[PDB]
């Protein structure tokens, strides 16, 4: 220990962590690869999602090469703060918590020919945009952005530790998704230029499916019953007219019951979903079939239903046999076309 | 040849006063400020702010950072900025702030020749933004952002947009789901306050709400109701179940729908513009029932066959022209 | 620099900051003004209310006197943490917080006679209890006191800088209240006792009056239409028993949907505000309308109404004749009691 | 003098061991402790704890801080505590506890001629309070307070309530929006552990919730729609549509009393009292439906009114004995 | 002798290398761990997390540390933590921890006079569990806690309970209203990542929910809803308003139970086993009210009564039957 003592003392003798290494010479290669421990929640609301990775950063520091009787120090993460290391940022992070309890979650080896393992224990807020115009049948590609932020590519670069399809792991149990399943990942990198210069951006994309099973059962089964429910009145006979106008006005509520609970789950997005169109289009069956019993009660001539013995009664209306088929049919047709519109 | 350049850093910072501006008694220090709009994240109205990440670089010269010998623009470490002097930059209506940390302090320090000091943070901020909801959700807001020098005055310190209207980026970039970004303006101008007079830059958004999401959401639901409740027109007098059923439920409903909207908008205490045209038709489907409350009032006694008639033109007339007064004054 | 460097050495050699200016010769005389840059929201249901302030102190300390070229030093604010300052704090703060972006949100002026200018940019969360007895009409005046936590007025004594009125300053464009409206402010100073001294106190108190708008269409006037409408039953005839029954009982459930929202916006107090004693009353009116009708019903002799073209018909009810003049002059006495008891 | 007093405390915190206690290795140092309750914020039944803002006072003797010749109590500025031994009190029950520091922090040190140190401290805690709901919102609730030593048993350090039961003042002006204290209470004992005995400063609250606004805002409301639904056995069996309407509404209107009632803590997932009050008003407007129902289904194949007859005596009669066992139980 | 006990620590902390783990370059340092539970505050649902509040005490012997002459355990004041080697434990399911801090830093350090170290933690943590929700809320959640070592592997550090199944107390002491301790369960083992293999130390509790507030409160109101349904059945087939009033107000009432059922509990994004049981008794509502205009749709066309007739058979028994295959199946 009073060896390794003297060998740490001797690296940070005249070592100065504000300069990256080979600063003016050439430029900083940082490989880096990505362990996400849990893919955690995604909210629609805020356009975000929780990622929280082991997030371990390669480089080589000729200034930290030393001889003894190890090849690798493993040391506590205190000696991070003592050495240079790189300025990564998330672009798209909103929030990001580095876990300190107890310790700081950081380790730092050091082999015998100066390179570097840095690894610390993220909790990654990301900006995701999303397009819901399609939702809840909606797919999304949340990005995972990070480079330097000061450091232009001249002075600092990045690369993936090993082929860029292995160099991002997702922990098997790890997965922390209640309504979207993790179909993969793609990984690239690129050049951003910005107002301050040329920078190296490291992309990786998770690719997200949203599980529909929730909204069938909780929306549009509710929404398709109630349709099919108010179309219902249209066997109802002709002369039992506070009985209709009491299912078409209460279905109307029903479907504005449903409607009203269906945009919770919804950020206030200024454009129409695929589940607004649905309920839209709901709402006008639902309204048009009280229409239609309006029409049908304006010319009911009689207002005695069928005594059961046979004095005439009124016939069956014209409209309401129509309506019988039409109704049906067009929500049918549209149900096709939608559902293969969208899936 | 990394030692000369510790060499050279180290000399810089030794015998540096960070309590001191540069030129300190002298002419003022010339701040030069351009923004890096990241996005901004949730323009609230129940807070009356807005979230805004932005990418805050600061340009000034500072003549003790000055090195000569190295044809290179020095990149640092971002914990040399709390060995130098920084503007006391602060924004006025901010209410929550903070640089980001992750990996490290979301801060940059490049350090030129000539002496000039490039000073990056990436900030979130979440800002005041005062909204007139009268007309909401038709309305158009204005929210500004204020940078301002807390305790240095006009005296010790100027500010200015570097590069004139190209100072701010990223605008363009911007989505907001609820807003569309019309206009953006940058002003620099002085504010006098009891201790002395400041500068003061100000940029400024001009949001035009997106009226899409409201007409599928609370306009057309009551317009539907309203016209429902219309069809008691159409119904015969001598059904009081049928009729009262229909006018009772509209009625029901625009309540049901006004009190589970209202726990859906933010909770603006005050008359908004929407405001106006739910109790506006709350009163039609009122009216509706009211409608027959005579006609079943006066068919005993006795005309009657008139009022319902006339009902079935005026109230769809009298809508139409509610609405045209109402989509007139506000849009 | 050099020069402008050893004053400032100068001014920290031998300062001893544990020490209040005069310590066992004199009692401490700290000047106050508050300039409001924004006076924030008030909320109800945690009895608290947000102020945006530049908080300015003035002392005098003869530790501080120098002389050179200049006559006021317009410092770091990290100077402030190395010299002695007032440990103020506010009585009926919650939570505030000191603004540090992008530097401490501080200044610090010293004169060359020794005079400190000591201003911070803050947000304070302080309490003000309300008496909600009269909710929605409802004035209340929260106040602001802060003074000197360990120092007895024996040592530490805090005056306003100016006339008492024009110490306390508010923005023009500063006022981020949408439910209330700011009157006006008293401002005064006196002596609080307490276990370890007696301690000057400031007090500064905003009087608000809350604005009743929202509320009378949001509830007021639905609640009064409701009654209204339920005493449209009355004018029915007699016989629609089915019709008036659903007018009846669909009302009840109105008045239930509108009283439910009502405390949606309120504080779970376990008193009754003057909002809960209209709805009280309202409910009343709404029972006592389908009471009506049922005694009316019991009473009901035929099934059948007027045939249009004259048998025995029902008369109207004497009940509900005047029904149609008692329910209506009730529910107008009691309005006119409510609103001139409150308003 | 101020010269002489900064030569005074520079000799007392020269060699003064932070580390020890006073008498360290003798008799235990007597800690005594005084509560001024600024204020109790927030009691949440959601997460079983209260918020409590207070002065902290501790008294004990340090004869290391003895001084002769200065006539005066030193009250220091607070940042000398961070260089003075204080005992390690913290509280057993606390969920998240903080000391304020605006404008710096809420710290108070004074010392005595004689040793005596005053230590005060302004903190907000929020102290885990398990609240028994059975009774709810009937139901009396005692929050306790709970003080120990850390790490130092009762051999190093001892506690007591300085001024017996006027150790805490300021109960009596408390005023919380649900709540009334009708007692508070100061306990002294030793509690043993398998690491050794630790003193125990305990302070506790009795806490009425008050009725009144229930009355008015659930029960009342709960108790209207069971009597309207009793409205139904005044009306004629043969009005099939007026009597299910009447029925079916009410029966609905109490589910929309209970889905919608904030006041009856829909959130956590708890048995109260006045759970059983909605779901006994409930049993009974479902009674009242399912009473018509029996009479619908036989009036037609013959006792008929009897059904009718005999629940407009028994509902009302066993609605009245449902309130008087309900009453008299949590009463 | 006060002085004696300074000086021998200040002996200690002179030459003592916190960069370097004990025994480094030799043999692996054994950590002991027993945990005693103060309290378990909130088990969420809608963020898959639990709140724990524990003493967290870690056990290992560093020889540089051990002191002769003192036949005392030296407890220190709890900032010579930060001069002394630590292992670098964190908890990997861990979303949100703190220490205590009022009114000092809730942490403990004893020394021993052979290089033992007691080190005592009072940590609140959020840690994430993972819970599957498809039997809410007849469920039954387990629920880890993972210790582990972040940069030494089991070349360097050995984790072990110390006192076996002894080593965690305090679990009588976790009083959740809506969760009974089933079991908890003590592991020790080997976790392998790509940077080499680290020591695990797994706590587990199994969580059993409480049924009774969702039997009242959920199940009941949705079973006489369903039973409410089958009144119609017992209606004549003439009462056609009475009838379609009772169906459709039920088929509104389940929805209405639905939706603000659904904005109380916890709004997880997947179907749970009670979003089978209310989607199951929404269907049963709704044949009921199709079973009517099935009767009305033919008793024109000419058995009438059979099919209500069978009505009141079926529907009780096939309800019976879906309640009887439901509660076997979740319980
Ligand atoms: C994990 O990371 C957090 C930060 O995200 C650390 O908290 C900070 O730890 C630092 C090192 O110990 C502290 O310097 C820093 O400041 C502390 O603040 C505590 C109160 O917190 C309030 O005030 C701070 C400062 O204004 C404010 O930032 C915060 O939001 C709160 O309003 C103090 O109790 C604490 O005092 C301790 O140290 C002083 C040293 O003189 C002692 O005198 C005290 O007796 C006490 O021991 C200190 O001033 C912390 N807070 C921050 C930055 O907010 C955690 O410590 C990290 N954990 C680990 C295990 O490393
Ligand atoms: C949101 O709302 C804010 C107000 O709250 C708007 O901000 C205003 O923007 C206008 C420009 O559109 C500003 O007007 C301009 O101010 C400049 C600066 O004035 C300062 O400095 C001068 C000296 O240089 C002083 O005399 C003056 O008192 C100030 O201290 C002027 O230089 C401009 O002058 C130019 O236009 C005028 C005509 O308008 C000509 O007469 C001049 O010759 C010259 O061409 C101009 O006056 C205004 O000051 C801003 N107000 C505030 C409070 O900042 C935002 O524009 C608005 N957002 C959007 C998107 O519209
Ligand atoms: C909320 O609920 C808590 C319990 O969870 C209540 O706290 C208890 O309060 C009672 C008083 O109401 C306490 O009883 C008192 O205990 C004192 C300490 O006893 C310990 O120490 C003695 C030796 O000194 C031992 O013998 C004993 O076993 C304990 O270890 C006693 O000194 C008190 O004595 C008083 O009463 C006796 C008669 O009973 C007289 O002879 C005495 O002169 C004296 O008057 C007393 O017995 C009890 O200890 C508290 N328990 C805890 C766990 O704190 C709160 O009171 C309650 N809140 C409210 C508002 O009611
Ligand atoms: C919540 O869910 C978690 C899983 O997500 C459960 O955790 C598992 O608990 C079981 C016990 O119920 C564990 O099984 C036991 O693991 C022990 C440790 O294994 C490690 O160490 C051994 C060497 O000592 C290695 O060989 C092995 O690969 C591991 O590295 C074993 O020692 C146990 O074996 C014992 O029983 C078997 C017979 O069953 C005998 O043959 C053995 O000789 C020995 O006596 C056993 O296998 C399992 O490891 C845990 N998994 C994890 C990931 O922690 C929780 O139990 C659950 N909570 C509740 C309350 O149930
Ligand atoms: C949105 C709905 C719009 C509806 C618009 C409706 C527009 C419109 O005016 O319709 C009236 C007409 C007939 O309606 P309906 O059959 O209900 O009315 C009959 C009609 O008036 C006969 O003339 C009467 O016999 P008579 O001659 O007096 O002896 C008969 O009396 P009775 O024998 O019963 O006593 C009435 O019942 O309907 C269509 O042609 C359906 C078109 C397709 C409708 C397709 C709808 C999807
Ligand atoms: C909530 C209030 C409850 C009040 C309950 C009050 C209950 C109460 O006392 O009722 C008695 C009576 C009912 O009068 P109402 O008009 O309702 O009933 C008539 C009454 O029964 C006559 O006796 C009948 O004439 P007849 O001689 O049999 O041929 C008449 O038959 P028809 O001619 O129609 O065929 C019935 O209609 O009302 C009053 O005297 C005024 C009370 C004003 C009360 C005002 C209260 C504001
Ligand atoms: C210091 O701590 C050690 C370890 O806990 C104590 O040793 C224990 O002393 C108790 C005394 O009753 C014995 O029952 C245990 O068997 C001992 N255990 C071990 C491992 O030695 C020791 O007594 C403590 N010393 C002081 C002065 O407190």
């Amino acid at each position: 220990t009073t060896v390794f003592t003297r060998i740490l003392d001797r690296l940070l003798d005249g070592y100065d962590n504000r300069l990256r290494p080979g600063l003016g010479e050439r430029v900083t290669e940082v490989k880096t690869d990505i362990f996400v421990t849990s893919f955690g929640p995604v909210s629609d609301h805020d356009m975000e999602y929780t990622i929280d990775v082991f997030f371990r950063q390669s480089w080589k520091d000729e200034r930290l090469k030393f001889k003894g009787p190890m090849t690798v120090l493993r040391l506590n993460n205190l000696m991070a703060s003592k050495i240079w290391t790189p300025d990564t940022f998330f672009h798209n992070g909103k929030k990001s918590v580095a876990h300190n309890m107890t310790m700081p979650n950081k380790l730092l080896r050091i082999t015998e020919d100066g390179t570097l393992l840095y690894t610390m224990r993220l909790t990654v807020r990301a900006e995701c945009p999303m397009h819901l115009e399609d939702f809840p049948m909606d797919a999304h590609a949340c990005p995972l952005k990070f480079g330097s932020y000061a450091y232009t590519r001249a002075e600092v670069v990045y690369e993936w530790t090993r082929e860029p399809a292995r160099s991002v792991v997702v922990a098997e149990d790890g997965s922390r998704l209640n309504q979207y399943d993790l179909l993969g990942q793609t990984v690239d990198s690129g050049i951003v230029q910005s107002s301050t210069g040329e920078y190296v951006v490291m992309t990786t994309h998770f690719h997200l499916k949203r599980k529909i099973g929730y909204f069938v059962i909780q929306t549009y089964l509710p929404c398709i019953m109630t349709v099919i429910l108010s179309q219902v009145s249209f066997w109802l006979n002709r002369e039992s007219v506070p009985a209709r106008t009491v299912f078409g006005v209460t279905t109307v509520l029903t479907m504005t019951t449903l409607s009203i609970s269906a945009r919770n789950s919804l950020p206030k997005v200024a454009y129409a979903t695929a589940m607004d169109w649905f309920i839209a289009v709901c709402y006008a069956f639902v309204f048009s079939a009280l229409i239609e019993f309006a029409t049908v009660n304006y010319f009911t001539k009689r207002g005695y239903a069928w005594d059961g013995k046979s004095k005439t009664f009124n016939s069956v209306s014209k409209i309401d046999r129509l309506s019988r088929i039409a109704f049906p049919l067009l929500f049918g047709i549209f149900n096709l076309v939608y559902w293969a519109t969208y899936l | 040849n990394m030692s000369f350049v510790k060499e050279t850093v180290d000399k810089l910072l030794k015998g540096y006063d960070i309590r001191l501006r540069p030129d300190f008694g002298g002419p003022p220090v010339c701040v030069g400020m351009n923004i890096d709009i990241a996005s901004i994240d949730m323009v609230s109205e129940v807070n009356m702010d807005y979230t805004l990440t932005m990418y805050f670089q600061q340009y000034w010269r500072d003549k003790r950072l000055a090195y000569s010998g190295i044809p290179l623009n020095l990149t640092l470490d971002n914990r040399v900025a709390d060995q130098l002097w920084v503007p006391d930059t602060y924004f006025l209506n901010d209410k929550k702030s903070f640089v980001h940390g992750v990996t490290v302090k979301n801060r940059m320090i490049r350090l030129h020749p000539d002496g000039t000091v490039l000073y990056g943070l990436r900030i979130t901020t979440t800002a005041a933004c005062m909204m007139d909801l009268r007309r909401y959700p038709l309305d158009e807001q204005n929210c500004t952002l204020e940078i301002e020098s807390y305790g240095y005055t006009t005296d010790d310190i100027e500010f200015y947009w570097r590069g004139g209207d190209k100072a701010v980026t990223g605008v363009e970039r911007i989505e907001l789901p609820q807003f569309s970004i019309v206009e953006h303006r940058l002003v620099s101008r002085n504010v006098v306050f009891a201790t002395g007079a400041y500068p003061r830059l100000s940029l400024s958004f001009r949001l035009k709400r997106n009226i899409g999401y409201f007409i599928l959401q609370t306009y057309m639901p009551s317009i539907l109701i309203t016209i429902l409740s219309w069809v008691s027109f159409w119904i015969n007098y001598d059904a009081s179940a049928a009729r009262v059923a229909l006018g009772i439920t509209t009625v029901l409903t625009m309540t049901t729908i006004n009190t589970h909207l209202r726990e859906t908008l933010p909770k603006i205490p005050y008359v908004k513009a929407i405001d106006m045209y739910l109790m506006g038709c709350f009163v039609f489907v009122f009216l509706a029932l009211l409608e027959y409350a005579f006609v079943n009032y006066i068919f005993f006694g006795r005309d009657v066959n008139a009022i319902d008639r006339w009902s079935r033109i005026v109230f769809p007339f009298t809508f139409s022209l509610f609405n045209l007064v109402y989509w007139l004054y506000y849009v």
